[PDB]
């Protein structure tokens, strides 16, 4: 209600964006011990930088395709690794994050459709979806890959990025139907 | 359990979001014309 | 093989197989062993249950 | 290249640095003390193709 | 909790917020079906 939810719908998008955005590039994800330091590293996303031993503060990009007896030949741990390698989910939901943020945007000019803001809901929405998926993905990746393991601050800016998107997409629905009903 | 043991029901979950979402999308199309 | 049939050695007790050529040339004892020729591979590694394992 | 190997320890680090790749065809006995011996990264599959004896 | 671990029930609490939005979301967009006798409680 109260005609000014577009407000906090646009901020919940550049919010849920630059949280997603952080996280897929900082680099902080897992907090657990590797034996390319072993010791203890803070490995990320995309590339591994230890924190422990001769070496400290030096960071080195991970495979994602080691040496695996031809354990690569399956299907399903080929198509995961390669998904996992690629991240193109979080991607993907960072992506549809920035288009439903434009097509809020956009509806402050072309006031006439509403449609715009139907698509910015389910755009949201979809977004939250891809980041469950990535999360999954990650996280079954690094298990095929018994130590003590943690998550970093990224991770749970991910999870961050998941709820805001979906709050969004329930406030933008609410705005089509208030809309509608006034517009008979 | 791990969640490297039932993930198969969490894909399974969001692609039935996903083609629900669909399926609404094009009923509201159709029933627009 | 050699060793005993050129008179270098006077008996053997060892892994060793019997075979019709090997016999002939040889005197043999019985057998004091079974086995047969058997196929050696890597452990592959444990496939975790796959997808659709419900 | 020539599969074969001049001895079984050659055949066991063959098959052990493979990635899989080779298969090692020896006899029943030494298969199964290899397969109990650390670290254990071989097995056995099939069954004996023949009999022999010692 | 110690039968499932922590991962799973993180999953778990965001499909269940996925699904309730989701859920929402389809029976309560389509301005057709409901505008008549507004019609449904979802
Ligand atoms: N350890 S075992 O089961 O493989 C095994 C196998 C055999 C043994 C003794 C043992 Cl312990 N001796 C017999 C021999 C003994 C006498 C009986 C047969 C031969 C002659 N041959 S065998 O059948 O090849």
């Amino acid at each position: 209600e109260k005609g000014v939810q577009v407000l906090l719908t646009t901020i919940g998008a550049f919010a849920a964006f630059g949280l997603m955005t952080i996280a897929i590039s900082t680099d902080y994800w897992l907090y657990t011990r590797a034996l390319i330091c072993g010791g203890l590293t803070h490995s990320g996303l995309w590339r591994i930088c230890c924190l422990e031993g001769l070496k400290r503060g030096v960071c080195v990009k991970i495979n994602h395709f080691p040496e695996d007896t031809d354990y690569d030949h399956d299907s399903a741990e080929y198509l995961l690794r390669v998904v996992r390698a690629s991240s193109i989910f979080p991607i993907l939901s960072a992506i549809l994050l920035l288009l439903g943020g434009v097509c809020v945007a956009a509806s402050r000019v072309y006031k006439s459709k509403r449609n715009i803001i139907l698509g910015a809901g389910i755009l949201f929405v979809a977004a939250g979806l891809s980041n469950i998926i990535g999360v999954i993905v990650y996280i079954s990746a690094n298990a095929g890959e018994k130590n003590h393991y943690s998550y970093g601050w990224s991770f749970y800016f991910g999870g961050l990025s998941f709820i805001l998107a979906e709050v969004i997409g329930v406030l933008a629905v609410n705005i089509y139907i208030e809309r509608s009903r006034e517009a008979h | 359990l791990s969640l490297s043991n039932v993930a198969g029901v969490f894909y399974i979950l969001v692609g039935g979001l996903g083609l629900a979402m669909l399926v609404a999308l094009i009923e509201f199309c159709y029933k627009s014309r | 093989v050699g060793e005993l049939v050129y008179g270098k050695a006077d008996i053997a007790i060892a892994p060793l197989t019997i075979t019709l050529v090997r016999e002939e040339v040889i005197d043999f004892s019985k057998p004091f062993m079974s086995l047969g020729i058997s196929i050696m591979i890597k452990k592959p590694q444990k496939s975790k249950p796959g997808v659709f394992s419900f | 290249p020539s599969v074969f190997v001049r001895t079984t320890a050659e055949g066991v680090a063959r098959v052990r640095k493979s990635k899989g790749k080779y298969a090692y065809l020896l006899e029943s006995t030494m298969n199964e003390y290899i397969e109990q011996r650390k670290p254990c990264d071989t097995m056995k599959v099939g069954g004996n193709l023949d009999s022999k004896g010692y | 909790l110690d039968p499932l671990a922590y991962e799973i029930w993180m999953c778990i609490v965001f499909a269940y917020i996925g699904v309730s939005v989701v859920l929402f979301l389809v029976s309560r967009f389509s301005p057709y079906e409901w505008h008549s006798e507004e019609s449904n409680e979802f």
